[PDB]
RNA sequence: AAAAAUGAUUAA
RNA sequence: AGCGCCGUGACGCAGUAGGAAGCGCGCAGGGCUCAUAACCCUGAUGUCCUCGGAUCGAAACCGAGCGGCGCUACCA
RNA sequence: AGCGCCGUGACGCAGUGGAAGCGCGCAGGGCUCAUAACCCUGAUGUCCUCGGAUCGAAACCGAGCGGCGCUACCA
RNA sequence: GGUUGCGGCCAUAUCUACCAGAAAGCACCGUUUCCCGUCCGAUCAACUGUAGUUAAGCUGGUAAGAGCCUGACCGAGUAGUGUAGUGGGUGACCAUACGCGAAACUCAGGUGCUGCAAUCU
RNA sequence: GAAGACAUUGUCAGGUGGGGAGUUUGGCUGGGGCGGCACAUCUGUUAAACGAUAACGCAGAUGUCCUAAGGGGGGCUCAUGGAGAACAGAAAUCUCCAGUAGAACAAAAGGGUAAAAGCCCCCUUGAUUUUGAUUUUCAGUGUGAAUACAAACCAUGAAAGUGUGGCCUAUCGAUCCUUUAGUCCCUCGGAAUUUGAGGCUAGAGGUGCCAGAAAAGUUACCACAGGGAUAACUGGCUUGUGGCAGUCAAGCGUUCAUAGCGACAUUGCUUUUUGAUUCUUCGAUGUCGGCUCUUCCUAUCAUACCGAAGCAGAAUUCGGUAA
RNA sequence: GUGAUUUCUGCCCAGUGCUCUGAAUGUCAAAGUGAAGAAAUUCAACCAAGCGCGGGUAAACGGCGGGAGUAACUAUGACUC
RNA sequence: UCGAAUUUGGGUAUAGGGGCGAAAGACUAAUCGAACCAUCUAGUAGCUGGUUCCUGCCGAAGUUUCCCUCAGGAUAGCAGAAGCUCGUAUCAGUUUUAUGAGGUAAAGCGAAUGAUUAGAGGUUCCGGGGUCACCUUGACCUAUUCUCAAACUUUAAAUAUGUAAGAAGUCCUUGUUACUUAAUUGAACGUGGACAUUUGAAUGAAGAGCUUUUAGUGGGCCAUUUUUGGUAAGCAGAACUGGCGAUGCGGGAUGAACCGAACGUAGAGUUAAGGUGCCGGAAUACACGCUCAUCAGACACCACAAAAGGUGUUAGU
């Protein structure tokens, strides 16, 4: 028994996030926002895929939770688990209202209407805007389809635009890939958890040559 | 309730700069203030003591009583449909000269020595102040500028 | 809240004029005095037939008074009134604060 | 609205009623209670030590 | 019935009718709020001037 | 003339 | 019809905010007794109603069904 | 829908910002052939949770949980 | 140019690690009869300037140093925004016309200046 | 015959006295009532970068507390972490290093402060007298609070200097009456003395509905002036709730997403429910249902003709044209 | 007040009311008494009824509780707190 | 119901806060929860209704503060009238130049405070269940990484906002003082002297200043933009500006507010907004294309449309 999403479709407030003055709010449906082989290195999976926002809005956690659910489900039917890294880029931090009234006959002898309007915590819901990136997956070339037509079937779950778009960066750095080829020839590219860190001329010397070693040669 | 304090609303300009807190530098403390001088109000928050109201935070008045630590500002005051004379004592910590009567001291003692000088040779020096003209003709060389332009550039994804 | 009952302040006696000592006590009212002239015409107002003839109060709010300090100088005895805020406990040269003191629980 | 009350003197433990709006004051008096430690008891009239 | 509880619109308008106007500077303005001993001080100096003044032109 | 309740089934 | 709930051995009840289940009756076998009953010990007995989902992992979270509980159900 | 109250030892309940108490219940010994009664002695508590203010909370504040309630009238 | 006394602006002055410091100055430094102050001559008091040392302070340098300062047609006329239309779009929003215009980002430099007075290989 | 200075009667005094009399029974308010206080105030935000700015907007606070927690001066540096020292351990005291405040400053919150506004110590009463000027709320009234001088008397310090309560922003109160302090003053009117009384200047006793009446209900037995400034029926806007339809497709359907279903999500439509609102009607639009009778809508139960099926047949189910 | 007959009419006097004592006391008016004063007056003692304290009264007004454990299948609970 | 608590005539008694009542607030002369008649009395009303000739000129308010104040007053504002002192100014809902002030929009989080996703590498005298100084849930640190804020912030606009741009000025001497300085030092006010017609930006100025006194009003509403509560509302509440109210006229068929434009009585010309098949004045004009709908479409406010789909057709990557 929840409110149709056309109630709460539009950034009509200001941000109403969880605070020292709020303190009374219910949980987000989505608690997992990497799905996939997260823990892939970057050179794995140099392509990426994004499912881009095309109207100022906010989205609900529950369609959040529902997308995320239906894009993971059929990628890892089609090209497995271990074949992409999925990371959802929005979080529900709005915090929705309800001015709860009775529903019944008879609701008119307690009602009191208007007065005193200021709604309860309701739900969460994350707020968009054009260009938003709303999730972005990273994988293999030959595996691009599979991500298409997941984050196809993932945008029948969210109201309103969006688009997808394939990147030109490699995975989720920002760089270009002959860019990002570029450096890892030379020794600028150092690889981490599933991100890497890259060598600068600035700072230390002797850090710079204690971290990427093999450059400088 | 409502709240309608002295300092309500006060919380941003009476804020210190950022790495600007702790004592005030001793330049405030070694400047002059005669009668007729006109200055700027600006509150410094570390001092609690003579401190203007909310209402007077920028605005610019005339010097009418000089005291021990404090001045007399007066102050035009839009209440309703006339300006109302407002008299403040301030400390000269929420005080600065007016910089803008300082070119116009200036500019007057250049007016006298134009006229000065022109008394003697140059006669019509003109002093007035003059907007900005417009601009004469000039014949423009292309000798080793040649112009060399485009046009519009197409579209790009740049994502 | 706790006041000395002696106190060094100025003294307008026409002898005195300075800073002179003063005992201090706490002002009290008095008797109200039948055959002072508001009693007086109170008392042949509400003779005869009418009733209750003057408002009678009822919306008590406050819960304090304000003190005030009757100031007597030692050489001269003028006296002077001083008025603090307001307080429910109030006490005239008893018990000089501990300032390092363990807490006796 | 209005408030009916019953309620118990606390030194004489008789019974009290009253009843009035439930939105005029009444008043509410300033009961304390004090710790002492308990000396003689001589004819009555318990004598007691405060925390001092 | 709840009416409207406040608006400054038509305010401005009504202020400008009759124009909002300066306060009408004097010359000699008046010594009130100035320093005591500098008034003090000022009627003496007034005093001395015009009777230096008075004394010359006779 | 103080108080003193109870005791599983079957087995000449 | 809606809105909340609940379902855990043969029978009842305990989980908890996810890391596989405790207790009490009943059953069976022991110890005591001439033999029992009561008593004690031990063991067995729960595929947490069924199905589906999300999760590394569900009796605990989400959906459906089934069953039961509780509250609500023109109007002058 | 709005509002108020309650949660403390196994059970029913007190409780003064300085670490918690009554009655039973339970436990040990005794008396009895044995149980009860009786006598002599002991023990039993994140004070519903999780944070906060205070030197220190069972009490105060914020939420969360579980119960009890009240209003529910003029049409 | 160095140093000291008092400063002005208050990091281009700060911070981390290391190196160097003629002369003078400063400092560390020796002592407790005196004035004075402490649990403690450690701080502060006083005496000597003698017995010693530049070890430390202090001042400069070093660092693809951190921070900080300045600049760039670097990003970017982007984000935002005033005015206008019987502009576009179902709308969220968007473009255009007449105007203003960032912050992150990237790159590049820099790392105290100075007033009065005394003294100095 | 009884009774007798008692009763009675008169006047005054205390009690009792809804039997009777007179009067009252706040306001705001998405109608009123109940609730609450948005009724005097203070912090942050709303509030749209001067100032001002509403709502029963949001998150809180006030009716106190303090002879120090006020005033001056001196000395020192806080929270916290690391490394150490009998008992001593995660938490007792001691030591060093780091430590821009991450502490403390009575109490909300915001601002402010490091040789200090914090902590400790030494003195002290400026939390004093006389008034005027000024700021904020503002009518440029009062009240509250505050700022800067003047003329005295002081405190502290070597001194510059600071100090007219609380580091700043809240912490509170007219007229009449009573009371006290001050001048030892003015008046009691035929003239004096002494009580008593009345004045002038300055405090207190209190109005929290906080610019400040002395105040319980009921009425279906009701009355009047009004109000569509304001509720209850219809209409209008909206559509949360009610009802109906769509997109996707996890899963069900032996095999199989889509014959039929269809979760998690999500887009709509309608006005037949219930609310929300208060625009129309309060010098009245008769306010439920049923009975009777006509017409309209389609979102089709049946009947006509069809398409699909996990349609052998039969019986069903889905769907089209169609009221 | 209740409402023919029949048969019954339980428990509660803490509250409200009604009623009855005491003098052992608290409150306590006018008049009267005493004291200070020049006097107005001030103070104090005494101080009736009522109130207060204490009994009675429900065919007076009225009122007439919660929670938990416990029987050899469960369930209930005669019993117990 | 009909032989009695029966029905009824006449006489008599009870009278208004009184009577009478087998009790309904019934009855008491068509009057009853307090009769009727006259007087006080033209009782009072912050409430409803009405308020009587013409033309001319000017012309509003629904806001501020206080009030047992919320359908009302006072107060200030807005308006009119009477003017008075002067005669181009001590000016301005504007720009420029110069100079301040601000903490919103945006941005930021490998910057503070909060919030927040995921790994990586080190720290167990910081407790890891493990055997003699370990991969194996933790917590901490460091370098990273994803996303945020009305009551967060280094940075920080646009719009709006203060002041100044001189004669009441500037400079040179030397006068006053009881204030000030160590001082014949300053402070403030002056005598005398010098500065010329650009007396120190622009544009405008319709006369500029000043005073008294008094009306109505003190329900507002609409639109663009900003904005709070609410699912929303032709909802409720604020900000700036323009309107309606108070206002006709042309256009939007129609309509308080939208667009155009504001109005003495006429003539001629020209336009605005909107239009020009016919109603209807005015091109069934010109030009390049697109569309064929067995529910086409056809002018902003405005009288709605979505997610989603189509080898219809056109252009394009
Ligand atoms: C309550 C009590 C009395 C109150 C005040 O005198 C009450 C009224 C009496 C009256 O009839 N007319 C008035 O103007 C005031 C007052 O001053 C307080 C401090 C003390
Ligand atoms: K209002
Ligand atoms: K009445
Ligand atoms: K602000
Ligand atoms: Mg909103
Ligand atoms: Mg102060
Ligand atoms: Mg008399
Ligand atoms: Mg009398
Ligand atoms: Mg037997
Ligand atoms: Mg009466
Ligand atoms: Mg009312
Ligand atoms: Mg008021
Ligand atoms: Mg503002
Ligand atoms: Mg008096
Ligand atoms: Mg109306
Ligand atoms: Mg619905
Ligand atoms: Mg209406
Ligand atoms: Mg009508
Ligand atoms: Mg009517
Ligand atoms: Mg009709
Ligand atoms: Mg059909
Ligand atoms: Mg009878
Ligand atoms: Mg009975
Ligand atoms: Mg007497
Ligand atoms: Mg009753
Ligand atoms: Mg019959
Ligand atoms: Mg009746
Ligand atoms: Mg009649
Ligand atoms: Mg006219
Ligand atoms: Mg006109
Ligand atoms: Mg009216
Ligand atoms: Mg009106
Ligand atoms: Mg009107
Ligand atoms: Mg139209
Ligand atoms: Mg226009
Ligand atoms: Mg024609
Ligand atoms: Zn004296």
């Amino acid at each position: 028994a929840r409110r149709p999403a056309r109630c709460y479709r539009y950034q009509k407030n200001k941000p109403y996030p969880k605070s020292r003055y709020n303190r009374a709010v219910p949980d987000s449906k989505i608690r997992i926002y990497d799905l996939g082989k997260k823990k892939a290195t970057v050179d794995e999976f140099p392509l990426c895929v994004h499912l881009v926002s095309n109207e100022l809005e906010q989205l609900s956690s529950e369609a959040l939770e529902a997308a995320r659910i239906c894009a993971n489900k059929y990628m890892t039917t089609v090209s497995g688990r271990d074949a992409f890294h999925l990371r959802v880029r929005v979080h529900p931090f709005h915090v929705l209202r309800i001015n709860k009234m009775l529903s019944c006959a008879g609701a008119d002898r307690l009602q009191q209407g208007m007065r005193g309007a200021w709604g309860k915590p309701h739900g969460l819901a994350a707020r968009v805007d054009i260009g938003q990136i709303i999730f972005s997956v990273r994988t293999k070339d030959s595996n691009k389809d599979v991500v298409v037509e997941g984050l196809r079937r993932a945008r029948y779950k969210f109201p309103g635009q969006q688009k997808i778009i394939l990147s030109k960066k490699w995975g989720f750095t920002n760089l270009d890939r002959p860019e990002y080829l570029k450096k890892r020839e030379a020794g600028e590219v150092k690889d981490d958890g599933a991100f890497v860190k890259f060598l600068s001329k600035k700072g230390s010397l002797e850090n710079n040559i204690r971290e990427f070693p093999e450059y400088f040669a | 309730g409502k709240s309608h304090g002295y300092r309500s609303r006060t919380r941003y300009m009476f804020q210190r700069d950022f790495r600007k807190h702790g004592a005030v530098h001793l330049s405030t403390y070694l400047k002059v203030y005669k009668v007729g001088d006109i200055v700027d109000i600006k509150a410094n928050g570390s001092i609690q003591k003579g401190m203007p109201h909310k209402f007077y935070q920028g605005k610019t008045g005339v010097v009418y009583n000089v005291t021990k630590s404090s001045v007399g500002v007066i102050i035009n005051k839009m209440v309703g449909n006339r300006y109302l004379e407002k008299r403040l004592n301030l400390r000269v910590e929420h005080i600065k000269h007016s910089k803008c009567r300082q070119e116009f001291l200036e500019r007057v003692k250049a007016n006298a020595a134009k006229r000065a000088e022109a008394k003697a040779q140059g006669v019509a020096v003109q002093l007035k102040r003059q907007p900005a003209q417009p601009r004469e003709s000039r014949i423009v060389s292309t000798e080793g500028n040649v112009p060399q332009t485009l046009a519009p550039v197409p579209y790009e994804t740049f994502i | 809240v706790n006041v000395p009952k002696t106190r060094k302040t100025y003294c307008k006696g026409k002898t005195c004029r300075k800073h002179t000592q003063h005992k201090v006590t706490q002002y009290k009212a008095g008797k109200a005095s039948l055959f002072a002239q508001g009693k007086r015409r109170y008392d042949r107002k509400q003779s005869g037939f009418g009733g209750q003839t003057k408002p009678v109060f009822h919306k008590k709010a406050k819960t304090t008074k304000k003190v005030v300090l009757r100031l007597e100088c030692v050489k001269c005895k003028t006296r002077a009134q001083l008025t603090l805020k307001r307080c429910k406990h109030f006490e005239l040269g008893g018990e000089k604060k501990q300032k390092g003191q363990a807490l006796q629980f | 609205a209005k408030v009916h009350l019953v309620a118990i003197d606390i030194f004489t433990g008789k019974k009290l009623e009253d009843l009035s709006p439930s939105t005029h004051n009444m008043e509410v008096p300033v009961v304390k209670r004090n710790e002492y430690q308990l000396l003689d008891i001589d004819d009555g009239f318990l004598s007691l030590m405060n925390m001092d | 019935a709840k009416s409207k509880n406040h608006t400054a619109h038509n305010q401005t308008r009504k202020a400008h009718r009759n124009g909002i106007k300066k306060p009408k500077t004097y010359k000699y303005p008046s010594l009130k709020g100035v320093d005591p001993k500098f008034r003090r001080n000022h009627k003496h100096a007034l005093h001395g001037t015009a009777k230096a003044l008075a004394a010359a032109k006779k």
